[PDB]
């Protein structure tokens, strides 16, 4: 269930390898990416963290899991804030 | 009496003949020669514009080295190593590691031409080119050698190219592609013309100016002397290009130049960019990285490219924008992952430096400044765990460099992906993906460091495992902040 | 886990030497990184065209050794010392050209010698350029930098000889404008029977792509044949025809040739540490010797007629 | 667009590294190119010397400005780079463009 | 093959023969040769211990100059002239002015031996000596030349010896006495042995150490290279001395050495003394003038003199005492009369410098400090008229340097006078008067600058008249305080 | 009163040149301060022994000019360029020694030539040393540094020739141990009739203490006589006796000799700007020519027997 | 009396100017003079190297420590001065005193 | 009556040329020497200035003139303080 993805966090400068779980929800994904970003190179802020396929416009439902997303290993995702 | 070179020069390159006992194609196989079907007789009009001859060459090269070594010897006690700003020392470490053994590899690029070029003049000038690069590799091993006893990081002057350290893989992927991994004509065009008449001026002359401002004349004198050889042997590409255009191969020629310039740009902005705008002390920055780019690449090289009858690369506007942005993110990536480098990156973000950055790149503080604000705060508050990474950056399948974008207020980052033969590749630019598509067999089964990490080749699969994989041999060898974070004391 | 270790006195790969690393060691040893990864000589797709070339023509060579990098040029030449040496020798040769020209040496040669020079000397520029091209090939394919360095200097020496020949061909034509000097060498290289043995040998040698066979054929067969059957007989003929410049010129070239012999014999000695290599080297010598002998014979009979 | 203006130049001439050739070359550029304005940019480690369209340096003038015997081939000891195409012989070196941007 | 020098060296100096068509004395006249009656055959045993031969000499001297010039060229932009402490600049001005054209004069000393020495080996080594001094004179004109455009005082690198400036007269009186004004054997003994194996090390190596500390490598590299020639050609004196002792001329030989050492000491303490203990910035003073004296003169030269079979000079105790005192007064005299010098003397008397002076010369503050206290007060109170002279110092009829003593608490000053042929001469030491008495015809009718002033030869007979007599050509050329008195700001 | 004046671009004495001062000008011109004060060349008692010597033998010379310092070496040699030039020439000569020795040249000379060398060649070391001593004298007495510099280089060239001669005398004696080579030259210089004309000429020339007469006799009479009657005839004799090394060696020496001729003729030209000098120079030439001719005659007859 | 003690020494050896010969000469002095203590005084522009009574430097050892071909005559390029009398040949240089103070 | 002497002043560092008058008294001599010394390199002090032949022990009477002293031109004198 170890699931590698490449993730770009809002306002960061790069894309990183984050290993998430097949059974993580989008909320738990956002959290694992944020660990390597917020308070390191990205300032903390209020709001809800959302996950989406790289530069996609449709967001993934917060409770949806990796397995249910259709995402493949090593694909790129963005983590952004509800607007 | 002696007779003037003009009177006998023609006989020195009257060396083409018609093969009879093997075929022409057997003597000059396309995979090694790259003649593109152009017959022998057509190559006899190649006329190298920067000529030399054997007696002059040994005489003059003897004089060049006499001076290079004399200056080094006279300045041994100048205290450069002890008295220099640590960021300057890192510049030396990174330069020698990235360059010394690569110069030696460039001998094989020149040898490929000396044997497999169908142009007689090319084969002779490449023979002198072989010698020049031998000189450069030997100088740049000899010069850093004395510092081995002072710092193990100088061991990388020899070791870098024998390692799997990420930046060394990035250098090798690029240089094995344009120097050692292609036919004679591709070398002439991609290395002598594209790389050696534009980009090398950045590192060997732009950097020399900074070195002179920094009072390091042993180094400035060395690299400028080295570039006088380059100015001669790099002039092998122009004639080859003109010949290709005259024989109806403009398109193929243009494609080779387009590819080489971009690949050179990406790599050389990970090394020279940070040096010029961050490692070099503020008061020694002759010009910014962008200013040097506009002098050497846009102003000089571009104009020369146009004079020879080629067009601005299709990606020109993408390139110009990149010059404003790429290296600031490369610097951040190299500094935040400093432990994976064999030199000690200087953060270069004290307020006075940030004012300069803002002048040279209006908007800088609202972009990369945002990340540096967070980093600076963590340092000031002794939260060092947040100033070191616990994962890997995602890495371009072409350039072998982390995938980056613009951070801060107008955040923008893009990865360009590609499926090919049942594999997913990611690239840091449209151009990088295009390069891959121009010659998939060159690249298709190469695995970048992160692909290797995910495929179980790096054991243990941890940040420490990757460091040992990258060839580090002691705690001292790994990169740290150049000033031990002392720079934070000026951010109060 | 990473230990602390002290700075070393030289490169990590030389730190175990008992002797203090010389200039030669510091700047010449273990520089080919392309031999590190057997599956991927170059940092590209493992099956990229140049990767396949090196895997086949270097890595798979029948000539084998577990430590090629240990080879040492007996002359321990580096770029700096090569130029010091050759500036001395070439400066001396250029001074001979100058003085012999002042004395109108060329007018004093025996009747018709210009025709023998035009036929048997000036087309040597093709032969020497072949040696130059071939030396360059061994350089790029050799499995150790200390080997490749000998080849680089050898390539430059070949160009030296080529240039001597070009200069003297032109100079001679000033005194003898009606002998085809500087005009017909290509035709002679292509069509004259005395050159055909040499040209067949080089065209074939230049297509021996295995680094080991390239080395053996070029340096152990071809080049020694040029010393014994071309350089030396030319000196003899010059003496009999009152050409006192050519013997001195060839003596300088013979210094280069003997140096090539020295590193070549040194490599053989290093290679023979592997018993299997004896048969590999003999077989290549046996394979190439016939063509060499035929080249020499055709040349000598053209010369003595 | 700073880049277009940077590209649209016809500047040619030698880049001379720091040393004894800098001033003699500047002086020589001025003398051997009457009616051309010579521009000089000093970067301490090197000097960028240019004129419009064409710049000649003759051995004779350079020897005179240097103050010691000089052979054209020797310029290579100090010629670190150059703008324009190059045409060199025993008597002079010419930096020039075919086109006019 | 080549044959080793040892096998053919003897024939290079097998050049003595028995004159028949002129007499031996006509070929080697005593006034030019100085053989002291020793016959030709006896000189054939002269064996120069530092040999060279023509092919080696041109080869090696070509390499020495290649490096000297290469280093100069590479460091042109180092900002030495602009960034150096003014006292260092004055050190350069004084050195070049005192030395360049004098090196050229030393060619004639070597030529005198090359022609008139009865020793075959001496005549050959002097031929190389002629060449060495040509090298030294040319280097030390070429090197300061570029600074002409910056400061007219550098014109004195050429002009000094053509002038009647007082220090230049002091140098010429001494060097015309030991180099150009005596027979071949006196040269060998007084110049090559006495001056060139002891005192020149002070100026060319002691000073080099200071120059290196001061970061002026063009200069340090130059003068140390020059001294490598000296180490060879100076070895002509020893053999000559031994030969003199073996042929019963110990007394005459000892007298020549005694005289040369003292004359060298007096002059060289007016130039090198102030440089080492005052002009050179405090932090660049490798050792004090006295420490260098004990290293180079007492420790090295003296011991060598003893090894060759000679005795300590009779005045040895006088000399040792002088080393503690003379130069501090010479410095004061040069600084107070700074307007008569072609360089700008640094006072070198800030408190921190006075603490160093007190350490190096216990008692200094209660002696010369007393005068500097008065001077410092006048400056602090803007009484500049009291910081400039309105008369001339009294001047030694031997050394041509002002007559001085110990000032302050234990005031002690002595003039040694002499009537001779109806004229009154004054000397600054017992030894100086003794030198005069050893060879009156060399000196008797010479008039020192002050004798000339009183005899009406300097018109107008004013301080301004004397300045024009001394060859000054503009207001800028005359010496002033190196730091424009800025040093007083640290005496508050 | 003292005016303000700007820094000059060169030495004050050169500041009025229109041309940019060369390296030669900067380092060679107007360096003898001993010519400044007619009454006191040196800064000593005006009647000190060396002051009297210079007043008599330099200042009072009949050869006169109001600006000797304006003399210019036509070759404009400085120490640096002289060594570059001579390292080239001497390196070439040393290479000839080396190669000719490898070929055992000396064994191949005509029967008895070693005896002619022993008699007519090896004692030249005395003659060349005389030229060395004499050149040194003109150096120290000449009234301009640009003149003296030519003399310094000339003195070094004389030692060069002396050393050539010493080296070759020893080398020859290794092949011919029973000819007195390296053993009897002094006796031959003193006693052999063929050397007596030369030795009388030099002993007398070395006692011509007037700088002008020293210059004229050495450079205008003696040295040209050595070129025409010693150097050239030796080359001729060597050719007839199968000595192919000596002609090449002498050709290198002749380059030096011709250079001495060049500065000498240049000084004469400068001196003739004063009409009075023509008679002064002719008279010295006439005075010394007899002895020169007698020297040449005695030498040539010893050589041809 | 500081002067007597300064005079009463038997120190001999080379003074090597700043450059590539310093360390090789120090090392060579140590190797070629076993059982002699070698003293070194560093003055930056030059180094004073000495032993008691005698100090030898062999060409062979020096070439080895320098790391490049070397001829004894070449030491002159870097030998700025020396204590003791000198005896030099193609194989070595010896610094020594006749007397013992 | 211009009369050149060389004069060493007590506690100074050198001897200087001072041109006095044939008809000056030792008191006026002392004064003319002192001009070039006191307040320049020598500190002012109380006491009487006396003149004597160089390093002599007998002082010249204060009112004695140059002409009456027997001193010759260009001879050396010391100026010292009564003890
Ligand atoms: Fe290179
Ligand atoms: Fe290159
Ligand atoms: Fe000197
Ligand atoms: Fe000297």
């Amino acid at each position: 269930s170890a699931f590698p993805v490449h993730a770009a966090f809002e306002k960061d400068f790069l894309v990183q390898l984050v290993v998430v779980d097949l059974n993580d929800s989008m909320d738990q994904v956002a959290e694992k990416v944020a660990y390597h970003c917020v308070n390191r190179r990205v300032a903390p802020r209020e709001g809800v963290m959302r996950v989406r396929k790289h530069r996609s416009t449709e967001l993934f439902p917060r409770d949806m899991t990796i397995a249910e997303s259709g995402l493949n290993p090593t694909e790129v995702i963005d983590v952004v804030f509800e607007e | 009496a002696m007779h003037p070179r003009k009177d006998w020069y023609e006989l020195t390159r009257a060396t083409n003949w018609t093969p009879s006992y093997v075929t022409e194609e057997q003597l000059f196989p396309e995979r090694m020669s790259g003649h593109m079907g152009i017959p022998l007789e057509k190559w006899e009009s190649y006329d190298e514009p920067y000529k030399t001859s054997y007696p002059e060459y040994v005489s003059i090269q003897r004089e060049k080295d006499a001076g290079a070594y004399s200056v080094k010897a006279a300045l041994e006690r100048a205290k450069i190593y002890e008295n220099s700003d640590p960021g300057w020392i890192s510049t030396l470490k990174s330069h020698y590691g990235a360059i010394a053994v690569l110069e030696y590899a460039a001998v094989t690029g020149e040898g490929r031409m000396a044997r497999f070029s169908k142009a007689p003049g090319n084969r002779n000038m490449a023979t002198f080119g072989m010698m020049d690069e031998l000189r450069h590799g030997q100088l740049q091993l000899f010069f850093p050698h004395e510092y081995c006893k002072k710092d193990r990081q100088f061991d990388w002057a020899w070791r870098a190219y024998h390692s799997n350290e990420w930046a060394a893989i990035a250098a090798k992927h690029f240089f094995d592609d344009i120097i050692t991994g292609r036919d004679a004509i591709s070398v002439a065009i991609m290395l002598t013309f594209s790389f050696e008449t534009g980009f090398t001026n950045m590192q060997f002359l732009g950097l020399a100016a900074d070195a002179a401002e920094a009072g390091d004349y042993t180094f400035a004198n060395l690299i400028s002397s080295i570039q006088t050889d380059e100015s001669r042997h790099a002039q092998q590409g122009g004639p080859a290009l003109q010949l290709l255009i005259e024989n109806g191969k403009r398109e193929e020629a243009q494609k080779k130049v387009d590819m080489a310039i971009w690949r050179a740009w990406r790599l050389f902005a990970v090394l020279t960019g940070p040096v010029m705008d961050y490692y070099t002390p503020l008061e020694d920055r002759s010009q910014s990285f962008k200013e040097f780019m506009y002098e050497w690449i846009i102003g000089q090289f571009e104009r020369s490219l146009i004079d020879l009858g080629l067009d601005k690369p299709w990606y020109w506007d993408l390139f110009l924008k990149d010059i404003d942005e790429l290296h600031h993110s490369y610097h951040m990536g190299v500094w935040y992952w400093r432990t994976t480098a064999w030199w000690n990156p200087a953060a270069g973000v004290t307020p006075e430096e940030r004012d300069w950055l803002e002048e040279k790149y209006p908007g800088w503080n609202k972009r990369w400044g945002r990340c540096w604000d967070v980093i600076t705060e963590n340092v000031l508050n002794d939260r060092m765990d947040l100033v070191s990474p616990e994962t890997l950056p995602s890495v371009c399948n072409m350039s072998q460099i982390p995938l980056v974008g613009v951070p801060g207020d107008d955040w923008n980052i893009e990865v360009f992906s590609l499926e090919h033969n049942g594999r997913l590749y990611h690239f840091g630019s449209e151009v990088d993906r295009w390069v891959f598509q121009q010659d998939p067999v060159q690249y298709q089964n190469h695995m970048n460091i992160v692909d290797r990490f995910l495929a179980g080749q790096i054991q243990p699969m941890t940040l420490e495992g990757a460091l040992k994989y990258m060839g580090f041999q002691s705690i001292e060898e790994m990169g740290k902040d150049a000033h031990d974070f002392a720079w934070a004391d000026k951010c109060k | 886990s990473f230990e602390s270790k002290k700075p070393m006195r030289t490169w990590s790969h030389l730190a175990e030497m008992r002797k203090k690393p010389s200039e030669y060691d510091i700047v010449s040893r273990k520089l080919h990184y392309s031999t590190n990864n057997p599956d991927s000589p170059w940092e590209l797709s493992p099956d990229s065209p140049m990767n396949l070339w090196y895997k086949q023509y270097r890595n798979a060579s029948p000539l084998k050794h577990d430590n090629w990098d240990a080879f040492t040029d007996p002359d321990q030449l580096v770029y700096r010392t090569y130029n010091l040496m050759q500036d001395g020798q070439e400066s001396y040769v250029q001074s001979l050209f100058d003085q012999f020209n002042e004395r109108e040496h060329d007018q004093m040669v025996r009747e018709g010698w210009e025709h023998t020079m035009a036929r048997c000397y000036s087309p040597l520029r093709y032969l020497f350029h072949c040696l130059q091209m071939s030396s360059a090939y061994v350089q790029q394919m050799a499995p150790a930098s200390t080997i490749s360095n000998c080849c680089i200097l050898q390539t430059a020496d070949s160009l030296r000889w080529l240039t001597h020949t070009a200069y003297r061909t032109h100079e001679l034509s000033l005194t003898y404008p009606d002998a085809g000097l500087g005009e017909h060498e290509r035709e002679l290289w292509e069509k004259e029977p005395g050159w055909q043995g040499l040209r067949e040998l080089m065209e074939k040698q230049l297509t021996a792509f295995d680094w080991g066979e390239a080395f053996v054929s070029l340096n152990l067969v071809v080049k020694p044949m040029i010393v014994e059957s071309i350089f030396k007989p030319l000196q003899q003929q010059a003496w009999e025809n009152n050409d006192t410049l050519l013997p001195l010129l060839i003596d300088s070239q013979l210094k280069d040739a003997e140096r090539h012999s020295r590193w070549s014999k040194a490599l053989v000695k290093h290679a023979l540490e592997n018993p299997d290599n004896h048969a590999v080297i003999e077989g290549w010598i046996e394979k190439w010797r016939p063509l060499a002998d035929r080249a020499a014979e055709a040349y000598l009979s053209m010369l003595s007629s | 667009t700073l880049a277009d203006q940077a590209l649209h130049n016809n500047n040619v001439g030698p880049i001379i590294r720091a040393g004894d050739l800098v001033e003699p070359v500047i002086e020589t550029a001025e003398i051997d190119n009457p009616g051309k304005e010579i521009t000089v940019e000093d970067r301490r480690a090197y000097v960028r010397i240019a004129a419009e369209g064409e710049l000649i340096l003759t051995r004779k003038t350079l020897e005179e400005q240097l103050g010691r015997p000089f052979n054209m081939q020797e310029l290579e000891i100090n010629l670190a780079s150059f703008a324009g195409q190059i045409q060199a012989d025993e008597d002079q070196i010419r930096f020039y463009f075919d086109k006019t941007m």
